């Protein structure tokens, strides 16, 4: 369906302990495909996804040019962030960015974003329309003024609407045994005896791409969300995510329970029944 | 300086088959800051070939990591996770259950 | 493709 280009920053500050650690990833869709850390050795921006690792000595000069640039400018942040907020120079402090692209199924631009944040927290972030910020606080106050005046804005649209979504396109292409691909969940239940009176009932959901995934138990067509155990839904390793839930029943209704899974995979939403 | 606790998983790659190799994960997300001890354990004894993805985060800027190591599923061996983070009073210890 | 890049 739609598809997105997500880069994610982490900076993360050391005092009298040197530099600041600066983690780039970015993303298509939930494929990494590539990476920067300011603590390895190539300090290149590196290919993560076997599709990227042929774009050629251009792009990988560039990429690396932009994610030096990204790193310097994190390094000062994490200093004038130091000031606005009055902290002590033994702190260490976290930054984080995230900024990215949407196509349709048009592969047409459909939204842009980027988000700022210190500590864990909203910091400031590009507000949908992209031509305006929302500082969270009194000292995001102080950058937005500082973005405002520099039209930050403008040339953030403008990669967003144009460099980002075409590029988007590019890697859907060059990677488009991997990325257009939709592999629907492997699905499996499970009964363990948690007694004699009881025993717990757990549906499998492995395998599968993309991460977003729904699954949920039934009493007697019944949602039981109240009373359902939801793993979240993690990396297998591969490029493929699983998720779990499970509910107890007790000894005897194994009849009346069902799980359900929805997936973009799936041609019609599986439902399996301890049958 | 906000401070969340990390969830841990403990799972394999592919469905346990004992004496067929597999790779072991230990997925910790939705901790803050971004320091954080991962090791996974053979019998309760340190892995060292072990690796990790790079840093990400979620919609809520809490971190998360996925650390795997190749290994093979035998009768005996009990694998675990070990994670200590500043929300951690102390190391936490996940045993991972094969047959979930 | 990467972005700059503006400071705080």
């Amino acid at each position: 369906g739609s598809h997105s280009m997500r880069y994610f920053f982490t900076s993360v500050s050391r005092p009298g302990r040197g530099e600041p650690r600066f983690i780039a990833v970015g993303y298509v869709d939930d494929t990494q495909f590539v990476r920067f850390d300011s603590d390895a050795a190539s300090q290149r921006m590196e290919p993560r996804a076997p599709w990227i690792e042929q774009e050629g000595p251009e792009y990988w000069d560039g990429e690396t040019r932009k994610v030096k640039a990204h790193s310097q400018t994190h390094r000062v942040d994490l200093g004038t962030l130091r000031g606005y907020y009055n902290q002590s120079e033994a702190g260490s402090h976290t930054v984080q960015r995230m900024y990215g692209c949407d196509v349709g199924s048009d592969w047409r631009f459909l939204r842009g974003y980027h988000q700022y944040a210190y500590d864990g927290k909203d910091y400031i972030a590009l507000k949908e329309d992209l031509r305006s910020w929302t500082a969270a606080d009194m000292a995001a106050q102080t950058t937005k003024h500082k973005w405002e005046a520099a039209h930050v804005a403008e040339q953030l649209r403008a990669y967003l609407e144009g460099t980002c979504v075409e590029w988007l396109r590019r890697y859907l292409e060059n990677g488009k045994e991997t990325l257009q691909r939709t592999d629907a969940p492997k699905t499996h239940m499970t009964h363990h005896a948690v007694s004699d009176h009881e025993a717990t009932l757990r549906c499998w959901a492995l395998s599968f791409y993309p991460a977003e995934i729904t699954l949920t138990w039934q009493r007697d067509g019944e949602d039981q969300t109240q009373d359902t155990e939801l793993v979240e839904t993690r990396p297998a390793g591969d490029g493929t995510f699983q998720k779990w839930a499970a509910v107890v029943v007790p000894s005897g209704q194994e009849q009346r329970y069902t799980c359900h899974v929805q997936h973009e995979g799936l041609p019609k939403p599986l439902t399996l029944r301890w049958e | 300086m906000i401070q969340r606790t990390p969830k841990i998983q403990v799972y394999s790659r592919h469905p346990a088959e004992n004496g067929k190799s597999n790779f072991l994960n230990c997925y910790v997300s939705g901790f803050h800051p971004s320091d954080i001890e991962v090791d996974l354990l053979k019998n309760g004894e340190r892995i060292e070939k072990v690796e990790h993805s790079d840093l990400s985060f979620s919609k809520d800027w809490s971190f998360y990591l996925l650390y795997y190591t190749e290994f093979t599923p035998t009768e005996k061996d009990e694998y675990a996770c070990r994670v200590n983070h500043v929300t951690l009073s102390q190391p936490k210890i996940v045993k991972w259950d094969r047959d979930m | 493709n990467l972005v700059m890049v503006a400071t705080v």
